[PDB]
Order: C-alpha cells, then structure tokens, then sequence
C-alpha cells in the first residue's frame, strides 16, 4: 500500500534514531557565533533559534542533538555526554538491576539509542575511558534482556506493566509481545457468550 | 517550620514553531501505533504547510545573497531542518493513506450512515476525502467489471454485511498497543476528575476492561501494554501517548 | 597575565614577600591601578605526586588570569579560586574567595574526603569556572586535553561537620543554601555593577543578567527571613528586611511576618515602604 509492510505497525530502528535525535544535549560549542555590542543567523522552525546565535566558544550551551551530530562532523563542536554516561552512573545503575530482580532501573528512555550515537560520532569527548563505557552499556543490555525473557512468561489476556524500558527495547519486543496478545485476546474472547 | 513557597511563587510570576513540531511528532506516533484512523490536525497542518512555503522562499533569497561574515553553517541548518520536518509530515501523511486504503467500506460506511456520530470531513483532509472517494471508484471498477459482473444480483455487493462474512473490515479496537501514561498535559494535576492518588502515593488513572470485568490503575509516567478500546478516551484528551 | 591593555603581575622574594601590580598600558591614557601591593594568596606546605610539581612551580600558582569581564583571579596552592572585587577605585578593593574547590569536590563525591580527583582552572566566565578535572595520581592533565568541565562558582559558607551530621549527592540545610545564594548574588551584583558603569556592556543581556540576578538576591533574603519568624526572633528578620531591594519584594516580608504572625514586623516594614518612596 502506500505505507511499506514493515511499517504498518511499529517504528523502524532509523525512525527511533531520528525520534531521540530530536532531544537537547549539552555542548561546547568551538565557534563565537555571538555578536559584541562595541552576518548569518539561525532561523530554525522546529527548534529554539535563540540557543545558536548565542554560541561563544568553550561555554557550554544546550541545542538539538540532530544540530550538535551536525556540527561535530566539522571541528565545530565537542558534545558533552548526559551524567548517566559516566562510570560511576552506569555501575550504580547495573547494582540496582542486580539487586531488584522484579524492575528494570530507572535509565532514560533513549540510553541505548544515545550510547550508540554518542560512542561512534563522539568517541573523543568522554571524560571516562570509552572502552569501560561500551563494556557497561553491554553489562546493562545483557541484564534487562534477561528481565525481558522473565516478564514474557506472563503474556495475558488484559494487560502488562513495563515501566523503565528503553524505546529502542520496546520497539524490538513489539511485533511479538502485541501480536501473542493479540492471539491469547483472540481465544479469550471467542470462548465467552 | 514557616513554608514560604506560594509567597514566593506569587513574587516569582512577574502556538508557537517549536511547539507545534512537537505537536506533529505526537500526532505522527500515534498515527503509527493506533490501529484506528485518527481525526486529521486540521489547524496545524496547515500552519506547517505554510511555515514550510515560507521557510524555503527565505532559504533561496539568502541564496541570492551569497551572488554578492558570510559564514554557511545556518544555510546548511535551514535546509537540513526543511528535510527533516518534510519527512515528518510525508511519513504521516502516506501512513494515514495507508489506513484509508483499509479502511474503504468502513469510511463509506460512516458516510452512508446519516445518522453517524462522526462526520467523514472531520476525520479526513481535503487531500483525503479526494483520494478516498475516487480510489473507491478506480477499485470498485476494476473488481466490478473483473468479477462481479458475473455475480448473481445480490452478491453483486462489495460491502454486504449480512453474508456468512462480513466484508466491511472494522479497525481492530481491541488491538494491544503500548503507551506511556503522561498525566495530565498541564503539569496541574489537580484540575483532573478521572485521576485519583494510590498507596505508594503516585497518582494514576482506572480504566475498566469490560470483557474480563477489571479494573486497572495505569501510574503515571509508567508503560503499559492495554487494549486500544480501553485508551482511546484517555488518548483523545492526550493523558496518555503511544510508544 | 594580560587581557587586552590590562596586565596583572604577581611579585616574589624572601626579602619583599608576596605582592601584586595591576596595570591599563592602553593605546593612550596609561596607567597603573595597584604597584606592589601584598597579595593574600597561600604558598604551598614545603610523596612526588606533589614534589614532582613543586619543583616545576614552587609557588603553587595554577592559573592567573582575568575573568570573560576583566577582574582579576588567581587560583593558587590552597585550591581556592580568588577573584579581585572593585580594583578599579583602589581605597575600596578587596579578595574575595569566590571557589573552596576542594569543598566543592568533597560535596559532589557524596562526602569522600577525596584525593583521586583534582581541579585545573582555565578561565573564569562570568559565574563558572571553566577547568579540567583531572583524574589518578599526577595533579595535572595529558596530551589528549579532556574537555573543560565547568565548575559554578560558591562562597565558603558550607560547615563540613554540619553537612556531615545530616547526611551521615549531599543534601545541604535550605538555612545554608540561601546563605550562600545570598552572598554569592550580592558578590556577583557588585562586579557587573561596576563593569556596566565603568567599561560599557558588551553583550546586550549584561543589564538583564543584572535585573535576574537581584531577582535572586532578594528570594535568597525572604528565604533566611522565613527562619528568622520561624525563630521568632524579629529583630534579626527586621535586619533582613531592610537590606532587601525591590519594594515589591518587601510586599512578600509583610505577607510572611502576619503569615508567622509577628505584627510588630508588619508595622515596621510599613514605614519601610514610606522611607524608600521618599
């Protein structure tokens, strides 16, 4: 039809990369874009304006992560990573998964997605050594895979409750978790008068 | 302890482009995820449909300037963002085609019925209604010189609801989805009628499903796999968002 | 240092001490603010993790160099970053130790007495210390220079063994908070004050920075007033009524003094109103 089949009901991995490229992150911009008191501008529609024509070099500011991934690939910027990409953050975070077998952590909804994009256009910006970093970000998918394998046993008629999972997490398990509930829905209702 | 803080609340007090691209972005991923054909955004398509016309008129007159800093970075920004808001509403648009393509005889079917609680113009662009209505004749055509013509005159029907099958597809209202539950989209939650605290403390709406005759308190800021026909209320009044 | 026609010198010998000069060469009209004036600045405590350094730089001086708006700063061998206030009219000046980085360390490691993790300044925009953080054994950082981290600037206000007994990601006393929100706004009100008289703006937002900043000086004195009703003691909230600026922030100390019930404020303030009107 006029939408693909592998679109008709679910996200492909490109569309929750241009979803989570949408957000803010933080940098350090290595241009002066700031005009002094004592030229080219912006003018963006779909984005604050007012954050790039007031770039001074080495002051952080914040702008849209599809606008940092743009200039970083000129020398024209250096893209802080989030707090919870630190070694510290991430080994708090892989305790509390250990510890409560019934939860996933509390990790933002883009922490895969982000990971990704941050360790291959960003590889040189991390005040951590990036090795430790991929090593946890694998330490942390492995746990909630597990977690994962343990909630599908409970495929029901009525609902689940599936409260920290990533978006990129969610949009694999999609096409299975929906459409098995969907079947068990399907001969549920069919045995009712 | 005296609790300042409305006194410094009061003392503190003294439609938009970024807004209604987060607007589009919501409405584009629940078009996706619904197995219903949603209600077009009739006033924010076309306010982007003209912050686009306008937006590439003025990236090709500061083209003309660069014939006479002059620094191309924010040129390059300008059209990069053009081709990412054009794919929003491509993407958007060709999925809600998609569904109108499933949809026919149902669609026709709230058209025909004069009596129905939706009028087809509300749900449906303009750009809609056009390919709905003449798609419907270039298949109808096709299928009926093909093969009905042979048909015995009351088979000759493509939407005959009183067969041994249906023909009119329905959407699938009870289709599972996931969503994520906002809460109210003012941040003041105690505006809201349906939502009530818990134990715990944390707030959520209860939403019964009547087939199994339970009720379920969805949290928020908590991710659910529920039955779209028991969401579309709290959907429509945007206190819940499709993943 | 310099920084455009200022240049700002330190001085050193066993038989003069420790003292500074601070000049404005300038394409015409020279001049020299201060010559030879003592420098309130520590020299270090004279195993090779220090050593190593010392004897590369035996006065422990890590940075120099003038603020984004042209007050001087030092960040020396006690770690402490200070910023010379009101240099322009010499008869008023004074040091003002506007970064304890060592506390400020301590406090966002959660309380571990630290000693893995060290500051390195490179410039003080207004309100943050742009520096690397360096990490392991060695004070100073390696050829692949990491990003400036920013650090914000505190006044030292923060008692450790307060801190220590009511968090035993600190928490700090709401009391402590504003105290320092107060001080470190009045601080900063005073260089942007002085620059925007004396040197002219150079980015329009200066004037509105300056109107947020009091903003924020008067919020910090309302939250040290609601503890001192809470106390009941309203001779010292009559004190921090009268310092305060807006005279529609002073609305919000007669709201608070009958919230607390304390009439003999309301009368009080009430002829503040009229004082300030004149």
């Amino acid at each position: 039809m006029s939408l693909p089949a592998h679109l008709q009901q679910t996200f492909s991995p490109e569309e929750i990369q241009f979803i989570v490229e949408n957000e803010p992150i933080k940098i350090f911009p290595r241009i002066t874009t700031r005009q002094k008191i004592r030229h080219t501008r912006w003018q963006l529609i779909t984005t604050d304006d007012k954050a790039l024509n007031n770039m001074v070099a080495m002051r952080s500011t914040e702008v849209v992560l599809w606008i940092a991934l743009l200039l970083k690939q000129q020398s024209k910027c250096s893209i802080v990573a989030p707090q919870w990409l630190t070694t510290k953050e991430l080994d708090r975070k892989i305790q509390y998964e250990k510890t409560h077998p019934d939860r996933f952590s509390e990790l933002p909804w883009n922490w895969l997605v982000l990971a990704r994009i941050l360790f291959n256009k960003a590889k040189d910006d991390f005040h951590d050594p990036i090795h430790e970093l991929r090593g946890k970000i694998q330490d942390l998918r492995e746990i909630r895979q597990i977690k994962v394998l343990k909630g599908l046993k409970y495929l029901n008629e009525s609902h689940l409750q599936l409260d920290n999972l990533s978006l990129l997490e969610i949009n694999e398990l999609r096409p299975f978790i929906t459409e098995i509930m969907d079947k068990l829905r399907e001969i549920h209702t069919a045995s009712l008068t | 302890d005296i609790n300042i803080d409305d006194i410094l609340a009061e003392l503190d007090k003294e439609v938009s482009p970024q807004q209604d691209f987060s607007d589009l972005m919501k409405s584009w991923k629940n078009e996706r995820c619904s197995p219903e054909l949603l209600p077009y955004p009739h006033q924010l398509m076309k306010r982007l449909l003209n912050r686009i016309s306008m937006q590439s008129q003025l990236i090709e007159n500061i083209s003309m300037g660069f014939l006479d800093n002059e620094s191309k970075l924010p040129l390059l920004c300008m059209e990069t963002e053009l081709e990412r808001l054009k794919f929003v509403i491509r993407s958007y648009i060709r999925c809600r085609l998609s569904k109108i393509d499933k949809f026919s005889l149902y669609l026709r079917q709230l058209n025909e019925d004069e009596n129905s609680l939706i009028s087809l113009t509300d749900l449906l662009s303009k750009d809609e209604i056009k390919y709905h209505d003449t798609h419907s004749l270039i298949w109808l055509k096709l299928v009926n010189d093909s093969i009905l013509k042979y048909m015995p005159e009351e088979l000759q029907a493509i939407n005959d609801t009183e067969g041994s099958v249906n023909m009119i597809d329905e959407p699938d209202w009870n289709k599972f989805v996931f969503i994520h539950v906002n809460g109210p989209p003012d941040g003041k939650w105690n505006e809201d009628p349906l939502l009530q605290e818990n134990e715990f403390g944390k707030p959520c709406y209860t939403v019964t499903i009547p087939d199994l005759k339970e009720e379920v308190e969805l949290t928020i800021g908590s991710i659910y796999v529920m039955r779209y026909e028991v969401i579309r209320d709290l959907l429509r009044d945007d206190k819940v968002a499709l993943i | 240092t310099a920084q455009n026609y200022r240049v700002f010198s330190v001085h050193y010998s066993q038989f003069h001490g420790l003292s500074y000069s601070l000049s404005e060469l300038g394409t015409s009209s020279k001049r020299y603010y201060k010559r030879e004036c003592p420098l309130p600045m520590s020299l270090p405590n004279i195993k090779d993790a220090n050593l190593d350094y010392y004897n590369f730089n035996p006065m422990g001086i890590k940075s120099l160099f003038f603020s984004s708006y042209g007050d001087p700063c030092i960040f020396g061998s006690d770690n402490t970053l200070l910023l010379l206030s009101k240099w322009r009219s010499p008869e008023e000046s004074k040091w003002l130790p506007i970064l304890d980085s060592n506390m400020e360390i301590w406090k966002m490691s959660g309380g571990k007495e630290t000693t893995d993790i060290h500051v390195w300044p490179l410039a003080l925009a207004y309100d943050t210390l742009n520096c690397i953080l360096v990490k392991g054994k060695h004070i100073w950082p390696e050829f692949p220079l990491p990003l400036p981290s920013e650090m914000e600037i505190r006044m030292p206000v923060f008692v450790k063994s307060k801190l220590l007994e009511e968090n035993k990601e600190i928490q700090i006393p709401v009391s402590m908070a504003a105290e320092e929100e107060y001080l470190r706004s009045k601080v900063l009100s005073e260089l942007l004050t002085d620059t925007l008289e004396n040197d002219g703006e150079m980015y329009g937002n200066e004037n509105e920075v300056l109107a947020a900043l009091n903003g924020a000086y008067d919020k910090a004195l309302l939250r040290l007033f609601a503890s001192a009703c809470s106390d009941q003691n309203v001779e010292k909230a009559l004190s921090l009524a009268h310092e305060l600026k807006q005279d529609r922030a002073l609305t919000a100390a007669v709201k608070i003094s009958e919230r607390a019930e304390l009439p003999s404020l309301v009368k009080k303030i009430n002829n503040i109103r009229e004082a300030r009107y004149e």
